[PDB]
């Protein structure tokens, strides 16, 4: 590994400059080595690989619906044939984004999921399991698509048990993991009614916690919760 | 357009 | 070189849709392929050689001056020591950027400009030499600084002299070189009154000229003549 | 803060 000389504490310090200049390739880079070196995560480490993958990945994403969109219009009635460089291009950027959901999903393998104990530890890792799994959905056509899902399914199934036996209703992460597995059953699974229902019952028993909250959390969750009353808004 | 975890 | 196996026409329409993608580092990729290919530029092959580098090195020139800031804060009076990884992290952010300046000066060296033989390819090419080493010239500071400035104002004012004799004072690339050189003498000369005399003269001619256009270049002129009058305001 | 070409 490239970061191998690196002192962890030295990529941790780098990965959060690299986020200051909006440098998510770098950070993400850091944050790989700092995975590398075996040990556990922080919580603000966490967050920190989370953030730095998150945006590599969001704008090949966003560089993928833009190219696919150009092939299908390419791909309809009285449209001229251009050759074959809509998908190739499209390809080279969905190898690309298969091999960042590819690494992140190694970390995740090995072997920060096995280590994690603490409920937010596994939690985090298991979302993030199926956060990458998703990305992977967004763009599988073939013979796997359905073993992608179906790996995607399982690893938020996983973390929601454990979030609900282990955390409070409000607690950030168990609400941006049901967030992220209603926005899976709206957008991959082909099941909005469940991604709904999801969403009604995250929100609702979410707004029954926040009496117990200061006002620091109060605001961390109610901002997350926003999220989910803006999507039940767009679905219903 | 669906929003996930920022 | 890795594009060398792809058709030029191929280059060209992947280079536009990777400006669709907002994918800029893959766009330079395919103009320098492109410009490898030994065939003279169009006009809109030149433009959009010179949008794939703009953003790639804009975001680098961002960065580093994040960066940059961070490090100066650092040795300030009262602040603690961090260890080296601010300056580590500027310096390779810096390297890369140099590298990036260093690959398109090695494009207009080999072979754009010695084969631009009208006004508009050779003032874009020497401009665009100009606009280089003024990048350069922003994160230097050894025993070449001064060079580098030289390199800019030498090439800037190459192209002032053409652009003067052979096209109206309100062609754009006219404009834009004119904007640059004034930048160039404000930000990187310590000349900040030839930056306004410069400014003001390419207004003033400018203004004088638009009587001659049509609707569409009048739009095109007078939006550039806005970043004139921008400046001059933020410099006066 | 200066603006250079677009
Ligand atoms: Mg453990
Ligand atoms: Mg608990
Ligand atoms: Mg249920
Ligand atoms: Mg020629
Ligand atoms: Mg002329
Ligand atoms: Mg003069």
């Amino acid at each position: 590994g490239a970061m191998g000389s690196m002192e962890r504490a030295s990529l941790i310090q780098k990965a959060k400059l690299a986020e200051q200049a909006e440098r998510y390739e770098d950070m993400a880079a850091f944050m790989k080595g700092a995975v590398e070196k075996g040990e556990e995560l922080s919580c603000e480490e966490r967050n920190l690989l989370s953030v730095a993958y998150k945006n590599v990945v969001g704008g090949q994403r966003a560089a993928w619906r833009v190219l696919s969109s150009i092939e299908q219009k390419s791909n309809e009635e009285g449209s001229e044939e251009k050759g074959p460089e809509v998908r190739e291009y499209r390809e080279k950027v969905e190898t690309e984004l298969q091999g960042v959901c590819d690494t992140v999903l190694g970390l995740l393998d090995s072997h920060l999921i096995k280590e994690a104990g603490d409920a937010e530890s596994r939690v985090f890792y298991l979302k993030m399991k199926g956060d990458y799994y998703r990305y992977l959905a967004e763009v599988a056509t073939g013979d796997d698509k359905k073993r992608i899902i179906d790996s995607a399914r399982s690893a938020y199934q996983e973390a929601m048990d454990i979030s609900k036996k282990e955390m409070p209703p409000t607690n950030p992460i168990r609400l941006g993991l049901a967030l992220n597995f209603s926005v899976f059953h709206y957008e991959i699974a082909n099941s909005p009614e469940e991604a709904i229902s999801l969403a009604k019952t995250t929100f609702d028993e979410a707004m029954a916690d926040l009496h117990t909250l200061s006002e620091d959390s109060y605001k961390d969750s109610t901002l997350i919760m926003q999220l989910l009353r803006d999507n039940l808004t767009l679905w219903t | 357009r669906s929003l996930s975890f920022e």
